[PDB]
């Protein structure tokens, strides 16, 4: 799935096939460097691009003044009152009017959408 | 702007509109056409939705949840975890696996929703593919009873086995930049 | 032990000149650089002009090891200083002044694509074939 | 309220954001006509 | 407009070079001046 | 100014 | 200790404070003040010294061949606006009777000039010609350098001036000028804009200046080939980065800019440009724009690449190379360096450039909007003399130049009054 | 103004309290020439120097080894352009730098430090083209104009107590338009910031007065509140050409 | 042996050092006499599971300095020193970084 790189010169790594063990390399074009691949997985296209944007949001969002907060839905991990709340914040979402939530008070950031 | 939403297309009037009648020109800003049914499909509106499917442009990107290359070495070891039972079952009376079979596997996932909105059936894409891109391309579905909805692509056995072709035996686009150069073409140009 | 409350202090001494000049040799973790294999090593001043304002070439081993270039560091520190310490026998700590300051980045021993080729082949920019190939003829 | 509508009527007073919101409105009115203007005489010259 | 079950009598686009290019000359003067009514006329205004 | 549907 | 109730009078008399210290004009008047002072300086100090000698070919021998003329500008002076009548006594000019007779009301500027003389006996002479006057500068009513700044309503009025006229003008030959604030882009700024009928799908650009000492600006684009365009090798590619780099022909791969910048190694080139290795969205983009760039591998290739696509090709092949190395030093994000080791942050900024355009593509930011007027500057008064003096004081360089080249060709001497012509910056 | 795109023309949310709604020009120039607003100021421009020095004492490495990791190290310092390096902590640097700023020591009221929360940018901007306004501080829900500061200024006179004292106090502070991006403002005190159904509880700032948002020709508008926006405009217009 | 060789004996034997960045009027005051030998004492105090570690001014150069820590793992640096007598040796890699800051 990800990208990684030669050990000698630090260049990119591209996929051969090994035609005698039949088993995936990858090869530096650059120098004489092969490694087995392990995942077996390439090239892996999510065209929906349903991506969870959790991973996305910053926990330090919970100090910007100019969000607006509620007290109606609490923590998980610290049950804390407050929690800031905004909408997706990015460009090609499709369509996606869900709040999500950032939890305030210091260092928790844990991050719920309901 | 302003213009009453009677339905739910635009429309260009006004002054814009009125420069494209009388320049004539050749792209309009928004062509449209206005499609009457003729039989009882006008009074029913599942036969006027069963045209509008008919009438409306489909690719195979539209109903694609999303598309994987997993190196396959051979088709029993089913690399992925989930088609081991329905390769498995294509491979108990396999077909076109004479030649040979491609090392490299394009595992396309559907989305089941698209898919029945437009109507579309897996025989119905499989048969498009593979009949468009010919024997090249051998193409496993799965059942719709499946909950994932997987069509296993590969290139041409005789390709890959390389007695077709004779000439010299050196590898052209490599497989997985040609496998890849596939995916763009089924995703923009199906036509499904 | 005497391990969990140890407290240390050393004198601190700053000779007004020293004989030779302190630098910083900064290498990236990427790089994993290795000294053990290290026998001998050549630092010059470049010669890509074909001196005291120039970088610095390193060829380690000989021409079989490693290269690296070091670009002393374009930002001046009018507002701080770098020293470094020391251990010595009599105990005290020595500050010394950071003259220059040096990062080295390698260059493999790798085979060099010839600039008239290079463009040649960059004329085909649609190369279909494997570049892997290609990479092996040159 | 935040995105312009302005439930005050003239003779009440409208609020600054709704003042503001009003200037954008009767700007585009404005530029509306000042661009329409010639548009509208070339293709009356070309018509004629 | 070969489609099954669409009408062919009725079928009409608002591009008039496409109909040009499919149903003929007589068949745009038509074309085109339904289109210019209709825009002519989505205010309401008469022209003659 | 008045809103979608009349003018601005 | 709350003021809650009685704010209508609270904000009034802090508005009230606000006009009576400033007023309304404050603008003007502040930019051209600080103009003055600040950028005359900056522009006589920044420009470079002049360095000039005879030509070797005409006089045989070296023993005075080169007999080096150095000058430099010290320092600058204004008077107060004055009046040089027909005998020639100078006087002090009022803005009334600079109206009344069609005059300007301008200020004398002089400037410290130091002439230092190599005669290759290495006995070099250093004579400083003080207060030379190179020009007049119009100046700005009730501005600091105008007569009347400071002045009470009493003083304005024996002077047949209104107490009430806000000033920010200049008398321009009897006619009272304002300059008009110019509305511009942001300079050292990263936009990142989508153009639909353009082949690339996003562009993102800095409209890099240093400063605004030299170069108005030296714009350089980082944008993303649309993959609109169809073709085997182009499908499985996908879209590529292109730099449009300031002084090229053409578009350079990006990869290949920073591979000219020193940094060869695929790896390192993403550590600029992917600030995180982890996410691989971001990885699968670029991609593609290394493997455009997977022929030069080397820094002096790249830098050739860079010069044969230059605006003017190099016959030689390491002449090529010393270009391309040179404008980049100076015309790529001048911002950011012109000189020396600045390549480490030069590589840096240009991977946050395309680190933001691929975050454009990816939808993790948003575009750009032009028109935010946080994206926009406006050229006062200040700023617009400055650009106007750099251009007036390099041409003034230019005929002393010429005139001291012909004079020293003839190796008589060289005198620096008969070289300034006040006629250029006046 | 050749060009017919209605686009550059339109009035822009972000000139709210800088460029006059009212006044513009009719014609082909409608939208493209703008006049400042009563209580706009436009940046003179300032040395980026002793704000680089002060950020290199507090923190900002430059040079790092690939320290960002992730947006790892919150924010990366920018000044006038110029990248300068990256902090681990953004927030009590932006405090600290606030807190400068009313000390007028390294920042002039004129410096412009925006912090993007997300996205971990801090701009730092001081390029003598900015337009900013003058807003009032509010401090938890309070305004720092107390009644002290507005007895002194109403004995302005004889009392040398100015504008410049009040900006000196930390009372007012002069916003541009990025850092209007990131500011809460009430436009009034009594109304916004006094405690109700809590619409906002987090007012940074607080308009001196809304009527500011007018120019010159347009505050001359009587009840401008109650035409209609074109009439102001037309006003603007004609009240440059009356005698007097 | 050459000219060019570099002294690797400080690697082979290991020697730690220490980097540390100082302020301008520090150096400043160390620089003004400079040849006495002596500006000042680091003074580390070590406790159970945390170290401290200050700078104490000389009182003739006055006429508290904590340090922090940063790690080291994230880049690898070493010192060497060009000779006058063109002989280049390398004094030691360096195994920690600090800031010294006003009190
Ligand atoms: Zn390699
Ligand atoms: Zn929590």
């Amino acid at each position: 799935v990800g990208i990684r790189f030669c050990q000698e010169c630090n260049n990119m790594l591209y996929p051969k096939e090994d035609k005698e063990n039949r088993i995936l390399l990858y090869a530096c074009r650059n120098c004489d460097y092969q490694q087995e691949a392990d995942n077996s997985c390439i090239y892996v296209n999510k065209i929906t691009h349903e991506v969870d944007e959790l991973t996305q949001i910053i926990a330090d969002v919970s100090q910007d003044p100019t969000l607006p907060r509620t007290e109606d839905h609490p923590c998980q991990k610290c049950g804390h009152k407050e929690a800031v709340f905004f909408q997706s914040h990015s460009a090609r979402a499709e369509d996606a009017m869900r709040l999500y939530y950032v939890c305030t008070a210091p260092h928790c950031g844990h991050r719920w959408t309901e | 702007f302003h213009y009453a939403g009677v339905s739910a297309k635009n429309v260009t009037l006004g002054v814009p509109r009125l420069k494209e009648l009388i320049n004539i020109s050749k792209k309009p800003k928004t062509p449209s056409l206005t499609v009457f049914l003729l039989g009882q499909s006008a009074r029913d509106a599942e036969r006027a939705k069963d045209i509008l499917c008919r009438l409306e442009h489909t690719t195979l990107r539209k109903v694609t949840a999303n598309t994987a290359i997993y190196y396959d070495p051979n088709p029993q070891s089913t690399v992925v975890a989930e088609d081991q039972e329905w390769v498995n079952v294509y491979y108990e009376m396999p077909d076109f696996d004479v030649a040979r079979i491609s090392p490299w596997l394009l595992r396309v996932e559907l989305d089941r929703k698209h898919m029945t909105d437009r109507k579309l059936t897996m025989e119905q894409i499989a048969e498009k593919i593979n009949a468009g891109f010919g024997d090249d391309l051998n193409c496993i579905f799965n059942d719709d009873n499946a909950e994932k909805l997987v069509l296993r692509i590969r290139i041409m056995n005789s390709d890959e086995n390389k007695m077709q072709e004779e000439e010299e035996v050196v590898d052209k686009m490599d497989d997985d930049v040609f496998l890849r150069c596939i995916e763009s073409n089924m995703l923009t140009d199906m036509t499904l | 032990g005497p391990s969990s409350q140890n407290v240390t202090e050393y004198v601190v001494r700053v000779p007004k000149n020293t004989t030779k000049k302190y630098n910083i040799m900064a290498f990236n973790a990427a790089d994993k650089v290795n000294f053990a294999t290290w026998n001998q090593a050549r630092l010059e001043r470049d010669l890509s002009n074909k001196p005291e304002d120039q970088p610095w070439l390193l060829r380690v081993n000989g021409k079989s090891g490693r290269k690296f270039k070091g670009i002393k560091k374009g930002g001046v520190t009018e507002n701080t200083s770098y020293y470094i310490f020391t251990q010595c026998p009599d105990g005290a700590f020595e500050a010394f002044p950071v003259h220059n300051w040096y990062n080295f980045t390698p260059l493999a021993r790798h085979r060099t694509l010839t600039a008239e080729e290079a463009e040649e082949e960059w004329e085909r920019r649609n190369k279909v074939l494997n570049h892997f190939s290609i990479m092996q003829q040159r | 309220e935040s995105r312009g509508f302005v439930e005050n009527s003239y003779l009440a007073g409208l609020t600054p954001t709704e003042f503001f919101f009003h200037a954008m409105g009767g700007r585009e009115g404005l530029i509306d006509t000042a661009v329409k203007t010639a548009e509208t005489g070339y293709i009356q010259r070309r018509l004629i | 407009l070969s489609e099954k079950d669409v009408d062919p009598v009725r079928t009409t686009s608002n591009d008039i070079v496409e109909i040009f290019t499919v149903l003929g000359i007589e068949a745009v003067r038509k074309a085109l001046e339904r289109e210019l009514y209709h825009v002519i006329s989505f205010d309401g205004s008469y022209v003659n | 100014i008045w809103g979608i549907g009349c003018n601005p | 200790e709350i003021t809650p109730d009685l704010w209508q009078e609270a904000c009034w008399i802090v508005i009230s404070s606000y006009f009576d210290e400033k007023g309304l004009v404050r603008q003007q008047l502040d930019s051209f003040d600080e103009f003055i002072q600040m950028s005359v300086q900056r522009i006589v100090e920044d420009a470079p010294p002049i360095d000039l000698q005879a030509e070797a070919q005409h006089a045989s021998g070296e023993v005075e061949e080169p007999p080096r003329y150095l000058l430099k500008f010290e320092q600058i002076y204004l008077s107060k606006p004055t009046h040089w009548e027909r005998d020639g006594a100078p006087s002090p000019m009022m803005p009334n009777e600079a109206r009344l007779r069609n005059l300007t009301y301008s200020a004398p500027l002089y400037v410290d000039i130091t002439k230092t003389v190599i005669k290759e006996g290495e006995e070099q002479l250093q004579t400083q010609h003080q207060k030379t006057f190179i020009g007049k500068i119009p100046i700005m009513l009730r501005s600091t350098y105008c007569l009347l700044n400071g002045l009470t309503d009493r003083d304005l009025c024996e002077l047949n001036e209104c107490p009430l006229d806000p000033g920010g003008y200049f008398i321009i030959n009897g006619s009272e000028k304002v300059l008009i604030a110019q509305e511009k882009m942001a300079t050292n700024t990263v936009y990142v804009f989508a153009k639909k009928d353009s082949k690339y799908a996003y562009t993102g650009e800095c409209r890099s200046c240093l400063e605004n000492s030299s170069r108005p600006t030296s714009t350089i684009w980082v944008s993303m080939l649309a993959r609109g365009g169809q073709g085997a090798k182009k499908s499985a590619i996908g879209q590529r980065i292109v730099a449009t780099l300031p002084y090229i022909k053409q578009e350079v791969p990006i990869i290949i800019v920073f591979r000219a910048l020193g940094f060869v190694s695929d790896r390192d080139i993403l550590e600029h440009i992917i600030y995180d290795f982890e996410d691989p969205e971001m990885m699968e983009m670029v991609k593609p724009s290394l493997d455009e760039a997977f022929v030069i591998q080397e820094q002096n290739v790249a830098l050739n690449f860079i010069g044969s696509r230059g605006a003017k090709p190099g016959v030689t092949k390491e002449k090529r190379i010393k270009y391309a190395k040179e404008v980049l030093q100076k015309e790529m994000l001048p911002h950011v360096g012109v000189s020396d080791f600045c390549e480490t942050k030069k590589a840096y900024f240009l991977g946050y450039m395309v680190h933001r355009l691929l975050l454009a593509a990816l939808g993790r930011r948003e575009l750009d909007d032009r028109d935010h007027y946080g994206n926009k500057r406006l050229d006062l008064a200040g700023p617009l003399l400055a650009f106007l003096f750099r251009g007036m004081f390099k041409n003034l360089l230019k005929e002393v130049r010429i005139y001291a080249q012909k004079f020293i060709d003839r190796g008589k001497d060289f005198n620096l009054e008969l070289a300034i012509k006040t006629r250029i910056i006046s | 103004r050749d060009g017919k795109l209605a686009k550059p023309r339109q009035l822009h949310n972000t000139l709210w309290g800088m460029v006059c709604p009212a006044e513009t020009p009719e014609g082909h120039a409608v939208g493209l020439v703008k006049n400042l607003a009563l209580m706009a100021y436009i940046s003179v421009g300032s040395q980026p120097s002793p704000i680089l020095e002060f950020l290199e004492e507090w923190s900002m490495e430059n040079l790092e080894e690939i320290s960002p990791a992730a947006i790892a190290d919150a924010t990366k310092i920018f000044v006038n352009g110029c990248w300068v390096g990256i902090h681990k902590d953004p927030e009590q640097l932006m405090n600290t730098l606030r807190k400068l700023r009313r000390q007028m020591d390294i920042i002039v009221s004129e410096v412009s430090m925006i912090r993007d929360i997300r996205e971990r940018e801090i701009r730092i901007y001081t390029d003598a083209g900015r337009i900013c306004r003058p807003l009032l501080i509010v401090e938890k829900q309070k305004l720092l104009l107390k009644k002290r500061h507005i007895d002194q200024l109403k004995e302005r006179e004889y009392n040398n107590y100015s504008w410049q004292d009040l900006v000196a106090s930390g009372v007012v502070e002069y916003i541009d338009t990025l850092e209007e991006e990131t500011v809460m403002l009430a436009m009034t005190p009594d109304d916004l910031q006094e405690k109700e159904v809590a619409y906002c509880s987090t007012y940074t700032h607080c308009e001196i007065h809304p009527s500011m948002i007018l120019g010159v020709c347009a505050s001359i508008i009587p009840f401008p509140d109650h035409n209609q926006s074109p009439r102001n405009t037309y006003q603007s217009a004609m009240g440059k050409q009356a005698m007097g | 042996a050459e000219r060019g060789e570099l002294d690797l004996t400080g690697a082979k034997q290991n020697t730690g050092v220490w980097l540390v960045k100082v302020p301008k009027y520090l150096s400043q005051q160390w620089a003004k006499a400079s040849g006495r030998g002596e500006v000042g004492k680091l003074r580390i105090a070590k406790t159970q599971g945390r170290t401290e570690v200050s700078f104490t001014l000389n009182e003739d150069l006055a006429n508290e300095h904590p340090f922090v820590l940063q790690s080291v793992g994230g880049q690898t640096l070493t010192v060497f020193t060009e000779s006058s007598s063109d002989k280049l040796s390398l004094e030691g890699i360096v195994v920690q970084r600090a800031e010294c800051r006003p009190a």
